[PDB]
């Protein structure tokens, strides 16, 4: 059984830069699976009207 | 195979 | 202890002798790949290090690992090897 | 199972069960409306509908099917930025939300949201979207923490810490990483690496 | 040349101005030779949109004009009398060939011709299959397939040309396939239809190179249809070898300095014949020790140097170590329901480590031999960028692992058999197992709920916990009338020693409730053992026991077949005792063991010893529950005597029940004159029980060649003692020793077992020449597979 | 459960006259539903016939009674290779690949000769040899006084086929055989020499589409019939196509005067002219009745249906003429026509002799 109008995913956990030792650096970050920030005012979950557009 | 049924492919849970 | 089931666990890269009596100090990467194959393990912390593990514990206790540790530099070419057949 | 009515009744009808909530009846009226003009000019928006209740219906493969052949006849298409949210939802709604089962949906729902973003910055389904990659990341990350455990309790302890290097090599920001550390730094020890150990020790003291 | 200013379309309608754009290499502005235009062209096609493609020049413009493929409203069937029309529709999808798509008109005879293979397979060979395609006003078309499905052909010979030394049926008769199958002496004994005959050549090969046939040969195999295309005639044409006698093994190629241990493994003792499957052990043998030694792929092969003069065999087997791989990741794709750790912890190819051929694939066995997915497929790819290092993918499409299932058989000792309930093998794809099956037998209404985690330790030791209930009649089980109504719980390790070996160590509680105890001396003796003195002369009574368990179980099996053994033993040990806290004080002891020793090559003339063993007894001066008790007789047991027959009696006492003595027969009841004690051939089993059995399985002398080894006569010498070890001999003077087991049951017969479509068979008549005093005989007994 | 096309239902026949049962002996259980070609052979008022099992006897042509009485068992003998008859020798192919020489006088073996394969083939008696086709594609010809191995013709097999492997024609010291491919070939009878190796099939597509599994040779032409592919003359000498047509059957055609006497696959009759195959007549009255070989006998034509039923089909038109069940047990064996007698074979081995 499946997800109808779910909101959970809104809990999930925050991503934050791992901070590095001195004399050690952390692996090399494939550009894969990376997120980039957009100025976003759109709503979220159950507040955001997911319904088509239309014109005219 | 026997008498009976063994109606298997029914339930997930 | 008991006298459990358990199934052999084989672990990292394989190393015979005539293979460890193959590698010089001075070779590139890819001379060291062509020796003893892609190693399965690498410090992927700011240093061209590569780790030979050949690790063997078969069934009930006999667990046999040699540790075969090689060091690279800027440049990519063997400066320092570090072998060890058992691990007390 | 529609009579041939005139189409104008037959749109009014499906666009009624819509705000009414009832899908399966509106499919049934929008799916025989589309075999009936598949092409027309403004018979892109019957599709729009006919993919929103496939989705509210979890008729889930048919959305796929639906979504993906739309993208194929109409890529140029202005509203082309909704399809793709509704195509991450899709994969999303294949997913778990405690999840460690193939994650061949989230990381192809991770995909779909990737290019929404990348292709519309500024579009409606954008900043919601994000949110839901943050939460595909972390799931995906988790996959990965979870194949570790299993390694770690078998004790494959070069399978563990290849694991993790990769999990820091593709999700290093997730907080999987953070739980993934100690298993790497164990994974270590285990095979006598205590110089490895020590390095990744300094990483955990360093962060969360 | 020439130069493009605008292009402009013609025919296009579902396909997008846009879609039609993006798939043109020559842009506007470009300039296009009549070449570019070709292969502008040619990309359009490649889109799949289009029935006809043509770009044209209209003075400076590049004109582009489509016909596309017509849209599918409507996939109808009409004729479908085998096949589900939701099950075709659902392939046709996966083919491409959906509703809502367009159709490939040049594939219209190949989806046509694509379903008859599908009618092939099953032996339907007479099919059809057209299609009508219905053009509607908007290029719109209707797709009906209209199937007419034929008689399914069956095999009405399968011959064999070139045998000499083996008549054709003996052969015939190891085959999948039949050419006859047998009904009203039915013998659930394979089907009659045709597919796959690769694999039954297999057994040929083997069964002529087993026996030191070594230039054996299958020459040509032809197969025939009738006219009618309703029969199918199969012929294998093959050449026998003369009888060669191995000569040794010269081992030749990439051995990696190991010769020092395969020089040995190819040691072979002089004389014996050669023999097809122990060249194949030897051959994989190598291919292990070269595993052993990280080599992924070893190759190995065996070509007999033949020697007609002395005739012998030396044999020549070429090695070649290959390389060696990594394994960088095990992936699990399919896996939507099950957990990760479900499949991957079923792998015996390690991750991070040296790749195994075999381990990747007894990994696949150990996948499927679960019953969780429908199909398990392997992959092993080569990591992009490296040259030993591999992914191994196992793709697995899910089963629906749920099922209810209800069973009734027959034998005598149970009467009418009644298996039912529902199982669950992987809750919520956990690997956890819980089930609610219950069982009704004349004498049992059982009914257990389970739940195991058949890995509570990574390396497969299961914990399972058992709630059972079970209202047992002993008068239905030709016993002195009891009734106990018995329920509890049990926890249990299952612990994998052994391939072949298994223990099982459990804590367990039960409710003993008992009732309606007609008096008797033993079970009196037994009662006043608790400190219970209930009524030596009524029926009305009670018995509530409160009891903790401490359970522990040895199983050792290596029998060469599951179904009709012919070589190596089986041994059970199922003890028990109570742990203080508990109302009763006891221990018991069962021990099973069967041992199969064939004397003839070809195993048919099998030996089989069977031993039960039973003991117990109480530890705080009180008695085993009589509800333990051991008993002999029956199929199980000891043949030719009644169930529970053997051991000692009822010593009744004078009583009676509410029963109201009308005209029925009574032992020791007041109503018709109660003496004192009654003596009486009324079985209570025993706290000592020993039977053991000496049966001798033979061919089936009368039946056809082609399937005779498909019922299994054998002959047995049954014997068996049960005794009461606390019988007060001295103060029951006149009654007969109950503590004296001398008194051995003996018996002789014979028995048959096959495969019916009512189940499993088994017939026994035994006469029990040395039977003793109460002994009620049973000389006919059966089961139709109680289950 | 159903067949794809309806049997077509027995023809309503207004019979120009009684054809009678002039005898009939039962010989063993017959073949049954065991897809053999053994049929009964006619020499010197003699008929000789034999079941599956091995049982052969030899009746007299008018009485139907019985003269001489063995059998070839021990385990059964599988006959299938139809009985053929030439000087004082019965011949006979044995699916277990023997085939067995038997004097037409005490009826005792002359010879028993282990050959490639099954004989599933009527044996051919040409010049001194016995041409055995059988299932593994193994084109032998044995030796009339001994019975040795004189010369084998691998031919070449597809995957799956249909069964009774072609009976050879011969002229001119060469045999001319079916394939099972749908070649027919034309060998020396010195030597098994290909001469010549002709294609005379239609493929389909990628399914599976068959060939084959008798031909005959009037003033140097030789025309023969593919089950699937087409009837087609050609050239004795050279074996190239002068005229092929879209018809196939697996039931040997018969060539008399001018016109070419068939039954096609779906067992429908017809009559062609011999010049280019252009049809005469059609009779699709007994459409998938399986029929036998036809048989021209005083004029008329005579075939058998599952049911055991003779028709009577009149040359000049290809309507029926008469019918008569004679056997439930039903036919399948091709009939005789020969010294002014009809004979046929039911599957339970009862052979009648057809009069009035």
């Amino acid at each position: 059984r499946q997800v109808s109008g779910d909101e959970a995913y809104l809990e999930a956990a925050p991503l934050a830069e791992l901070h590095a030792p001195a004399g050690m650096i952390l692996p090399v970050t494939s550009g894969d699976y990376a997120i980039p920030v957009t100025n976003g005012s759109g709503a979220v979950g159950k507040a955001l009207d997911i319904r088509p557009p239309a014109q005219p | 195979t026997r008498v009976g049924v063994g109606v298997m492919l029914n339930d997930l849970f | 202890e008991r006298v459990v089931y358990r199934p052999d666990i084989n672990q990292g890269n394989y190393l015979t002798a005539n293979d460890v009596s193959k590698i010089r100090v001075g070779m590139t990467q890819q001379q060291v790949a062509y020796a003893l194959g892609t190693p399965l393990m690498s410090d992927p912390f700011g240093t061209n290090t590569w780790f030979y593990v050949f690790r063997q514990q078969p069934g009930h206790e006999g667990v046999t690992q040699q540790t075969l540790t090689l060091t690279f530099n800027s440049s990519g070419v063997l400066t320092n090897i570090d072998n060890k057949p058992a691990l007390s | 199972e529609v009579p041939d009515n005139p189409p104008n009744e037959i749109y009014a009808t499906a666009q009624q069960k819509l705000q009414d909530g009832n899908w399966r009846q509106a499919i049934t009226q929008l799916e025989a409306l589309d075999n009936r003009y598949p092409f027309g000019p403004y018979s892109q928006q019957v599709q729009l509908d006919l993919i929103y209740a496939y989705y509210k219906n979890a008729d889930l493969p048919l959305a796929q099917a639906a979504i993906d052949r739309f993208i194929r006849l109409n890529p140029t298409h202005p509203n082309i930025d909704y399809v793709m949210y509704m195509r991450g939802l899709t994969n999303m709604a294949l997913d778990d939300s405690r999840s460690d089962r193939d994650p061949q949906h989230a990381r192809a729902a991770f995909s779909d949201f990737s290019k929404l973003v990348r292709g519309y910055p500024n579009s409606q389904y954008t900043t919601d979207a994000t949110k839901r990659l943050v939460f595909l990341k972390d799931r995906l990350a988790k996959y990965e923490y979870s194949v570790a455990e299993y390694y770690t309790e078998r004790g494959a302890w070069v399978a563990v810490v290849n694991r993790v290097e990769g999990m820091l090599r593709d999700y290093p920001d997730t907080q999987a990483t953070r739980d993934a550390l100690p298993l790497m730094e164990n994974a270590y020890r285990q095979m006598q690496m205590n110089a490895q150990a020590e390095k990744v020790a300094k990483i955990i003291a360093a962060n969360s | 040349g020439f130069v493009v200013k605008d292009i402009h379309f013609e025919g296009l309608q579902r396909v997008a101005v846009g879609a039609a754009l993006l798939s043109m290499p020559v842009r506007t502005g470009d300039t296009v030779n009549d070449e570019d235009i070709s292969n502008t062209i040619r990309a359009l096609f490649a889109t799949g949109n289009f029935e006809d493609v043509r770009v044209l020049r209209d003075g400076d413009t590049l004109l582009v004009q489509v016909k596309e493929r017509p849209t599918i409203a409507s996939i109808t069937f009409s004729g479908n009398k085998s096949v589900k029309d939701d099950m075709l529709k659902q392939n046709l999808e996966a083919s491409g060939v959906r509703v809502g798509e367009s159709l490939d008109r040049t594939t219209i005879a190949d989806i046509e011709k694509g379903l008859e293979d599908f009618y092939y397979s099953v032996g339907k060979y007479s099919a059809s299959v057209k299609a009508v395609v219905t053009p509607l006003p908007r290029n719109r078309v209707d797709l009906k397939l209209v199937f007419q499905e034929g008689v399914s052909a069956e095999i009405q010979q399968i011959n064999i040309v070139g045998n000499h030394a083996f008549t054709t049926d003996e052969l015939i008769s190891h085959f999948q396939l039949r050419d006859e199958v047998p009904w009203w002496n039915v013998v659930g004994d394979r089907k009659y239809q045709k597919q796959k005959l690769a694999g039954d050549l297999e057994t040929l090969r083997s069964y002529y190179l087993d026996r030191g046939y070594a230039r054996f040969n299958i020459d040509s195999t032809q197969v025939s249809l009738t006219p009618d295309k309703k029969g199918i005639y199969v012929t294998v044409n093959i050449t026998e070898g003369d009888q060669y006698k191995l000569s040794g093994v010269e081992v030749s190629g990439n051995l990696a300095g190991h010769s020092a241990e395969i020089e040995q493994l190819t040691k072979i003792e002089p004389g014996e014949l050669y023999n097809g499957t122990k060249v194949t052990k030897m051959e994989d043998d190598i291919k292990k020790l070269l595993g052993r030694y990280g080599y992924a792929y070893p190759r190995v092969q065996s070509m007999p140097e033949i020697n007609d003069a002395d005739k012998t065999v030396k044999l020549r087997v070429n090695v070649d170590a290959g390389n060696r791989f990594y394994v960088r990741k095990i992936r699990f794709e399919g896996n939507d329901t099950s957990k990760d750790a479900v499949l991957r912890r079923e792998m015996r190819q390690m991750e991070g480590a040296w790749l195994g051929s075999d381990l990747v694939d007894q990994g696949k066995e150990r996948l499927n031999r679960l019953g969780f997915f429908e199909t398990v497929d392997t992959d092993t790819q080569r990591v992009p960028g490296s040259p030993d290092q591999v992914d191994v993918v196992y793709k697995v499409k899910e089963r629906n692992t749920g099922s209810f299932n209800f069973g009734i058989g027959y034998g005598t000792e149970s009467g009418v058999s009644f298996q039912a309930g529902v199982q669950q093998d992987n809750w919520l794809g956990t690997g956890y197992a819980v089930g609610i099956n219950g069982t009704k037998n004349d004498y049992q209404t059982y009914a257990e709920l389970s739940v195991t985690n058949p890995y509570f330790t990574v390396d497969g030791v299961s914990l399972g916990g058992r709630l059972f209930y079970n209202d047992f009649q002993a008068d239905d089980a030709d016993l002195s009338d009891y009734t106990n109504k018995s329920y509890g719980t049990d926890v249990t390790l299952g612990f994998p020693i052994n391939e072949y070996n298994s223990l099982r160590a459990g804590l367990g509680y039960v409710h003993n409730s008992l009732s309606n105890m007609q008096p008797q001396v033993a079970m009196w003796r037994y009662l006043y053992s608790m400190g219970e003195h209930p009524s030596t002369s009524d029926q009305d009574n009670s018995f509530k026991t409160d009891d903790f368990t401490f359970n522990y179980g040895w199983t050792y099996n290596k029998l060469d077949r599951g179904y009709f053994p012919t070589d190596g033993s089986r041994v059970n040990l199922t003890g028990k005792v109570t742990i203080p806290g508990s109302d009763n004080e006891y221990y018991k002891v069962t021990l099973d063991t069967a041992t199969y020793v064939p004397i003839d090559d070809d195993h048919k003339w099998v030996v089989l010893g069977r031993t039960r063993w039973g003991y117990g007894d109480g530890l705080g001066g009180k008695e085993m529950p009589f509800y333990e008790n051991f008993y002999a007789g029956g199929s199980s047991t000891v043949r030719g005597f009644q169930s529970n027959t053997i051991g000692p009696k009822a010593v009744y006492f004078p009583h009676q029940a509410s029963n109201y003595d009308p005209d029925y027969d009574y032992e020791c009841a007041t109503q018709d004159g109660a003496k004192d004690l009654c003596k009486s051939d009324d079985a209570v089993g025993g706290n000592a029980m020993a039977v053991a059995s000496l049966e001798f399985i033979t061919p089936t002398p009368f039946i056809s060649d082609k399937y005779a080894n498909s019922v299994r006569t054998s002959f047995f010498w049954d014997m068996g003692t049960v005794w009461d070890t606390n019988w007060d001999s001295s103060q029951y003077s006149g009654y007969p020793d109950w503590s004296d087991p001398s008194n051995i049951r003996m018996s002789a017969g014979i028995a048959l077992q096959w495969m019916s479509p009512l189940g499993p068979l088994v017939f026994s008549y035994a006469q029990p020449f040395k039977k003793y005093d109460g002994d009620k005989a049973e000389q006919f007994q059966f089961n139709i597979g109680k289950t | 459960e159903e067949d794809v096309v309806k049997m077509s239902p027995l023809p309503t026949v207004e019979n120009q006259f009684t054809p009678t049962t002039a005898w009939s002996t039962s010989v063993g259980s017959g073949i049954g539903n065991f897809y053999s070609n053994l049929h009964p052979a006619l020499a010197d008022n003699v008929v000789y016939a034999a079941d599956r099992a091995g049982l052969v006897k030899a009746l007299n042509a008018d009485d139907g009674k019985e003269i001489w009485s063995v059998s070839l068992a021990e385990e059964p003998a599988l006959l299938s290779g139809g009985v053929t008859v030439s000087g004082g020798h019965v011949y006979i192919g044995s699916e277990k690949a023997q085939v067995y020489a038997l004097n037409t006088s005490d009826g005792t073996v002359a010879w028993q000769t282990k050959v490639a394969g099954e004989a599933l083939s009527r044996p051919v008696v040409s010049d001194g040899l016995v041409l055995i086709h059988t299932s593994n594609g193994q084109l032998q010809a044995l030796n009339e006084a001994d019975g040795a191995v004189k010369w084998t013709v691998n031919l070449d097999m597809p995957s799956l086929s249909l069964r009774g492997e072609s009976a050879p024609t011969t002229a001119f010291g060469a045999a001319v055989v079916g394939g099972d491919n749908g070649r027919v070939s034309a060998v020396l009878m010195e030597q098994g020499q290909m001469i010549w190796q002709q294609r005379i099939s239609q493929a389909t597509g990628s399914t599976e589409i068959d060939r084959l599994s008798t031909p005959v040779v009037v003033n140097g032409v030789v025309f023969a019939l593919a089950y699937n592919g087409n009837l087609t003359a050609l050239d004795l000498r050279s074996g190239q196509i002068m005229w092929k047509r879209e018809l196939g059957s697996v039931n040997d055609f018969i060539v008399d005067g001018n016109r070419i006497y068939l039954v096609d696959q779906n067992d429908r009759v017809m009559a062609l002219t011999i010049d280019g195959g252009v049809t005469l007549w059609t009779q699709s009255d007994l459409l998938h009745r399986l029929l036998t070989s036809p048989v021209l006998y005083n004029g008329n034509l005579v075939v058998g249906d599952s049911e055991g039923y003779l028709h009577w089909i009149n040359v000049e038109d290809g309507r029926f003429v008469a019918q008569q069940k004679v056997d439930s047990s039903g036919f399948q064996t091709e009939p005789v026509a020969a010294d002014g007698k009809l004979l046929i074979q039911a599957k339970d081995g009862t052979v009648y002799s057809i009069t009035r």
